């Protein structure tokens, strides 16, 4: 079965061209005579431009194939203009005209000058790799993809040794070892079918690693989670039910080790955990299961009276990094409670506890979020004392942060 | 002539000064020549001012081609080595001559081996066909033609 | 993106050159189809002195073209070459800086590995090592 | 568009599944260039015949006088087989044994001293 | 030798078109960058052609300055013997 | 049009466009189809039923068209099956006569072989002491050469072109895996050294005049170390370079392009030497002889020329094809030139007399790859239908059909022993075929019953990452090399 037809250009386009040139009152047989001649020349060239596509070993007819197909038929590749003498440009392609259907048809002559030129790409180089090693294709990134019998483990001993080396490197005794092991996790294609043992090693580790608050052990495990996530080959949402309560524990937990000093890292432990938490709510999303569940736990962490301030700071960070609208709809009705908590830490003399440090970190983070939440939905008018209607927390310094954001927008 | 700033006007006016800086067809056999091609169209007689107009048209066709091949036949007669504003950059012919001398040394070694085996037993410009071919593949007429295609084998 | 950029960097510089010459003339704000017309005549003009001055030098048995091969190439395009020393010494002229090159950032990271199985004797040492 | 949707059907009738978006835009630019040089020559031929209406014989003349110059073809089979048998009759020449790098005469090669201007 | 003198001056001259872009379209046609000054003369010749067309188009716009339209490029290239084409199909 | 066989859709589309007379008067492929005769090999058992339906006056008009436009070549035998007729038809003016495939072909190798031509048949060049020094280190590589077979499958080393935003259109590798050439769409040829030995030019003529010849080092003395790169770019084509061919002495790169010239680049000076202008049309392929003096170039003008690197004009014009000569391959004895083409025929041409001695029809698309067996007995051809057809050369008969590939098969090569044929196509796969089990049997019916055995002859299929396999090469120690630009597409 082949219902192949002969499609020509419409004749009602050929009369428009003729009467817009000075040739009026053309007959239909005169006009049909134009549209079978030019539709043959389009068919003659597109069949002849398909010879250059095949010879160049491409499957896409580029714009230069018609330039050589025209030159082959002794017609100038020039499309915009036609030179009767032909001496200024003799069968020289000018690369066509960059024109569109949805174009503006008028531009300003200094708009084209002030735009940045595109980056010239890298030159052609010759790299060698292996398609086949004695018959077997390697999984390198240059390649696409009555007694019952004594059973064998589903991992090989090379794979089991690889798992042991990667896990003993990912506990961060040496930093270059970690970084390679993290890149190895980030791009091994065959790291599926080992992923249960990695997820179990992460989950089990954080839970017996918060019994004594060992910050590096945790910072290395969170980097292992981040290296597990950006791997494109492996299927993760079968294992995310173990991954998510591990990161929530890094963010919402108390620190058993020295309260101050590494709290700077503790903020980053809560910074790395809140980053991977909102990346996990970005992926793996179905209706009303993952993002709303962690949002509900973060909000009941917040509205809980008389919290641990480490847990308070971590939950504040976690609710803060959830995106544009989440701080637009959630952080709004709670400024008075935040201010009252800050006032209590300030009044009570107790300085040797961690309450004061927790309060300062929470207030700074909340004030930065409130700044763009404001820069985003209102003009920057009355930036001096109008914020005193919102208990005067960040005030003019918040206004200065908004001004810095406006300067960054101007630079963009 | 229809174009006042025409681009082939400035070509053959600057080409002539480049050659300065270094037909009239027979009316009797032409008039029989036009009339025989006119039998295939029904053009039984011709106007008396046409057989001298085609002769003026054939002259300006070949004079536009004689001037064009003369400015490329004098392109090869420009010796750079007499001038000392120019510097030599790459002489492959001399390297080839040294290689040929080495090949001759190898041939002499072969001859010595054979002897041992025996013991044991006012510049004048000439226009080539290249200068005519070069002025055919550039112009639009006679670029894809059977007269240039056959000229590649003459 | 990069294959488009290979052609586009060199076309967009040609368009900026055209816009700058139009501004020098007196035109501010041109029609869009009139700019892609004139930068198509500009690319076809550089590509025609490329093909014809190479043809004039290789006709004289050479491989790289001198000045005497371009002043005969521009004559055969009708240029009147003598007016070019006066055009080069304008006071109105601009300079469009060349398209940015990704070659300067040619190589981010290069490294080697060990434990690869040895080469069999039908594979020389200069081929890549067997992987993990 | 109207005439651009017919251009995607001329390519699909020729089996061209994959093409750049600038391919349709410049085949329309060639088709417009081709019809405004047939009809431009058609009214030149109509003014030669002195008729105020450009009728179908004017377009029949302007097509076949533009196709006689523009769209050429490779040489025909009776021409290729005549120059073949004129060339294939000549026997192959023998080779000199130690001539060196085997090249044509030096006016047919690209090996000249290849000068350049002195920088000063 | 006026042009030989000009090409010798062309070292230390930066043209409006870069030599990385003029040299790209010369390498596309077989012309290889032996000497920068030769690339610069080719760039200046192309610039003069486009500039002359533009100036003729501006005289036409002033007769009918400001915006350059296809109906200004049409009589400007008509004395050059170049019939420019409207898009008419977009 | 719709009752025509599915393999004829392309010709049917060109015909649907052709409706006028003047449209066909400038096609030159349907102009040569109208004047030639379709050969139409039929059996005598079926021709008796045909002639008993045409010699009667009831159908004397369609009988008049048959005896005017169609040859009929009759063989005495069984009528062929439908899947055997499908294997050998597909060309325009196709399925040629057996009287063309009965000429004596010297398909043997040079140095007794009765199928070998004499050494003085074609005037081949001398073997120099530097060329005799090459074969001394060539047989040291043959010492480490592995026997491949269906068990010891070879290792494939893919040499991918990573950036390649100018489109790569031509690859060649030297006979020893030392250089890799790349023909690109930006009108450049780029030579890469793959051994750890940089590409050096020889010294200039002033530096060679001060040194002496007759020294043992000589070649070493001449090399310039000031010019030493891992990459040399060659400029001078005004169009995309489509052919690339090394000479067997590792000098003398050849390249052909869209501008109609074949160019001979030196690899000692890294400049262009000669531009061979015989075509006015895109030269789609070129190849040096395996002895390195002659070379054949096939172009869009439907001929293939034989050149000699000493004359500006060709020696032989092979002018029998009806479409573009896509491929041009020399025989291993260089007395015969195989030219595949776009009219779905492969033709062997004798270098003496320029005569077509074999016509191989049976492809459904334009032939985009040819290779010869190292015996010289067989010829593998690939085309856009994904079929690799194995032809005999002495019998002029196809001996097998390999139908594993999906898209255009653009590269074929046999092993150095002949044990494996490697096929690379646009489906980004390198398939390996058993080239010993495919030629286990060695007529007057002019055909053999092809076995439908492709599944048993596939030793393996290896998929490239988004990379069409443009070249396939076999190292002298039987290691597969392949080169292709990586196109993410």
């Amino acid at each position: 079965k082949l219902k192949l037809s002969n499609t020509v250009l419409p004749s009602e386009s050929m009369k428009v061209v003729a009467e817009s040139m000075g040739i009026a009152q053309i007959q239909e047989e005169t006009c049909q005579l134009l549209t079978d001649e030019v539709s043959y020349r389009i068919k003659e060239i597109a069949q002849d431009a398909l010879k250059f596509m095949h010879m160049g070993k491409r499957q896409k007819l580029t714009t230069s194939d018609i330039d050589y197909a025209l030159k082959l038929k002794n017609v100038e590749p020039l499309y915009g203009f036609h030179a009767q003498e032909f001496i200024p440009f003799r069968f020289a392609s000018g690369g066509g005209r960059e024109l569109y259907f949805y174009e503006e048809k008028e531009v300003d002559l200094s708009d084209i000058i002030n735009t940045p030129l595109p980056r010239v790409p890298l030159d052609v180089c010759l790299k060698a790799h292996w398609l086949s090693i004695e018959g077997c294709q390697p999984a390198i990134p240059e390649n696409p993809p009555r007694l019952k019998p004594r059973s064998i483990h589903e991992l090989s001993v090379e794979q089991q040794l690889y798992y042991k080396e990667i896990t003993e490197a990912c506990v961060g005794s040496c930093e270059a070892k970690r970084a390679e092991a993290l890149q190895s996790i980030a791009t091994d294609p065959g790291l599926y079918q080992m992923l249960p043992r990695f997820s179990t090693f992460i989950s089990e580790g954080v839970r017996v690693n918060v019994v004594q608050n060992n910050l590096a052990l945790l910072i290395y495990l969170m980097r292992m989670v981040k290296a597990l996530m950006d791997n494109p080959t492996l299927y993760l949402e079968k294992y995310v039910h173990e991954l998510i309560p591990a990161v929530m524990t890094c963010i919402v937990s108390r620190q058993l080790c020295l309260r101050p000093d590494v709290d700077n890292h503790w903020a980053l432990r809560d910074f790395a955990a809140r980053l991977v938490a909102q990346i996990c709510k970005h992926f793996s999303t179905t209706t009303n299961n993952i993002q709303s569940r962690i949002t509900k736990t973060f909000t009941k962490s917040w509205v809980d009276e008389k919290t641990p301030w480490t847990t308070r700071y971590g939950s504040i960070a976690g609710l803060a990094e959830l995106g544009h609208d989440v701080i637009k709809t959630l952080i709004l009705p709670r400024l008075q409670q935040e201010g009252e908590r800050i006032r209590s830490v300030l009044d009570g003399p107790v300085l040797s506890n961690i309450d004061r440090i927790g309060a300062d970190h929470v207030q700074s983070l909340l004030l930065k979020h409130c700044a763009p939440v404001l820069a985003k939905l209102r003009p920057p008018p009355d930036n001096q004392d109008a914020y005193r209607a919102e208990f005067g927390s960040l005030g003019p310094l918040l206004c200065s942060q908004v001004v810095k954001a406006r300067a960054q927008a101007a630079l963009q | 002539v229809a174009s006042m700033a025409g681009v082939n006007l400035s070509e053959e006016s600057a080409r002539i000064l480049a050659t300065n800086s270094e037909t009239f067809l027979l009316q009797a056999p032409l008039q029989r020549r036009i009339l025989e091609i006119g039998k295939k169209h029904g053009i039984t007689e011709l106007h008396p001012d046409v057989v001298s107009y085609v002769s003026h048209a054939t002259q300006q066709r070949l004079q536009n081609l004689v001037e064009k091949i003369s400015e490329t036949a004098q392109q090869k007669n420009f010796s750079y080595k007499d001038d000392d504003r120019y510097e030599q950059a790459s002489d492959v012919r001399a390297q080839l001559k040294f290689f040929e001398q080495l090949d001759q040394i190898e041939k002499q070694r072969k001859d010595e081996q054979e002897r041992e085996i025996l013991m044991r037993a006012q510049r004048i410009t000439r226009v080539n066909l290249r200068d005519l071919i070069f002025c055919l593949e550039n112009e639009r007429e006679t670029s894809h033609s059977l007269l240039l295609y056959k000229a590649f084998l003459k | 993106n990069p294959a488009d950029n290979y052609h586009l960097a060199r076309r967009r510089t040609l368009q900026v050159v055209v816009s700058s010459l139009l501004t020098e003339a007196g035109f501010e704000s041109a029609e869009k189809a009139s700019v892609e017309t004139l930068t198509e005549m500009l690319q076809s003009y550089i590509s025609e002195i490329g093909r014809s001055a190479k043809s004039y030098c290789e006709h004289t048995a050479r491989t790289q073209p001198t000045l005497s091969d371009i002043v005969v190439t521009l004559v055969e395009m009708g240029f009147n070459v003598d007016t070019l020393p006066a055009y080069a010494k304008r006071s109105q002229r601009m300079v469009i800086t060349a398209p940015p090159v990704t070659n300067q950032p040619v190589t981010p990271k290069a490294l080697t590995a060990g434990q690869n199985r040895p080469h069999p004797p039908h594979i020389p040492s200069h081929f890549p090592e067997f992987p993990d | 568009p109207k005439d651009a949707q017919m251009m995607a059907q001329i390519l699909k009738d020729m089996g061209i599944t994959e093409y750049e978006p600038r391919v349709i835009n410049q085949m329309l630019e060639f088709a417009f260039r081709y019809v405004t040089t047939i009809l431009d020559d058609a009214k030149i031929y109509s003014s030669h015949a002195k008729k105020a209406t450009v009728d179908a014989d004017d377009v029949r003349l302007a097509i076949q006088c533009r196709a006689d110059q523009s769209f050429t073809s490779p040489p025909p089979r009776d021409f290729l087989l005549d120059i073949a048998r004129q060339r294939n009759q000549t026997p192959l020449p023998l080779i000199k044994p130690y001539s060196g790098p085997r090249l044509p005469p030096d006016r047919y090669c690209l090996t000249a001293p290849n000068y350049r201007l002195k920088s000063l | 030798t006026p042009l030989v003198d000009f090409l010798m001056q062309l070292e230390d001259y930066t043209p409006t078109i870069p030599d990385a872009v003029t040299g790209y379209y010369l390498n596309r046609a077989g012309f290889e960058a032996s000497d920068p000054r030769i690339i610069r003369l080719i760039s200046l010749a192309a610039q003069k052609f486009i500039s002359d067309i533009a100036n003729d188009a501006l005289q036409h716009c002033k007769m009918k300055k400001y915006t350059l339209t296809m109906e200004d490029l049409t009589p400007a290239l008509s004395e050059y013997g170049i019939n420019v084409k409207k898009p008419h199909y977009f | 049009h719709g009752d025509q066989e599915c393999y004829y859709q392309d010709d049917l589309r060109v015909l649907s466009s052709l409706t006028k007379k003047e449209h066909m008067k400038g096609n030159e492929t349907m102009l040569d189809f109208r004047t030639s005769k379709f050969v139409l090999r039929i059996s005598r058992d079926s021709y008796q039923l045909l002639k008993r339906h045409l010699q009667e006056k009831q159908n004397n008009q369609i009988w008049n068209i048959v005896q005017e436009h169609l040859y009929i070549d009759i063989f005495d035998g069984m009528p062929r099956s439908k899947q055997q007729i499908d294997a050998m038809v597909g060309s325009l003016a196709g399925e040629a006569k057996r009287e063309a495939n009965k000429s004596k072909v010297f398909f043997g190798l040079l140095k007794q072989d009765p199928n070998a031509p004499p050494q003085n048949r074609i005037p081949l060049p001398e073997l120099k002491d530097s060329d005799k020094l090459d074969k001394i280190m060539n047989m040291k590589e043959t010492t480490k050469r592995v026997r491949l077979g269906p068990d010891c499958l070879p290792s494939i080393c893919f040499y991918t072109f990573l950036n390649a935003y100018q489109g790569l259109t031509a690859v060649d590798v030297t006979d020893d895996s030392s250089l890799i050439a790349g023909g690109f769409a930006d009108s450049t040829v780029r030579v890469w050294s793959v051994t750890p030995k940089k590409l050096r030019s020889v010294k200039q003529a002033s530096d060679l005049s001060l040194i002496d010849k007759e020294s043992d080092d000589v070649l070493e003395r001449i090399m310039d170390e000031k010019t030493a790169s891992e990459l040399k770019i060659l400029y001078g084509h005004s169009g995309p370079v489509y052919g690339a061919s090394f000479s067997p002495d590792r000098n003398y790169l050849l390249s052909s392009s869209e501008d109609g010239t074949v160019r001979l680049w030196s690899l000692q000076t890294f400049t262009c030497l000669v531009g061979y202008k015989g075509h006015n049309y895109p030269v789609w392929d070129t190849q040096f002889s395996p002895y390195g003096y002659y070379f054949v170039s096939g172009g869009h003008d439907r001929v293939a020329r034989l050149w000699a690197t000493d004359h500006y004009q060709p020696l032989r014009i092979f002018a029998g094809h009806l479409a573009d000569v896509n491929c041009t391959r020399f025989h291993p004895n260089s007395n015969y030139v195989a030219t595949g083409s776009a009219d779905r025929t492969v033709r062997l041409w004798d270098v003496l007399n320029g005569n077509c001695v074999r016509i191989f029809t049976g492809h459904k698309g334009p032939i985009h790859s040819l290779t010869f067996s190292p015996n010289g007995r067989f010829l593998a051809t690939g085309a856009t239908d994904g079929r690799v057809l194995l032809w005999d050369i002495g019998h002029g008969l196809m001996v097998g059909e390999l139908k594993g590939h999906t898209d255009t098969v653009c590269s074929l090569r046999f092993s150095r022993d002949g044990e494996i044929l490697a096929s690379g196509s646009m489906d980004n796969t390198v398939r390996l075929w058993d080239a010993i089990k495919a030629f286990e049997d060695l007529t007057a019916t002019g055909h053999i019953n092809l076995p439908e055995n492709s599944q048993e002859l596939l030793l393996g299929t290896y998929m490239t990452k988004s990379t069409p396999v443009v070249h396939l090469h076999f190292t002298r120690r039987n290691l597969v090399l392949a080169a292709g630009a990586y196109s993410p597409q």
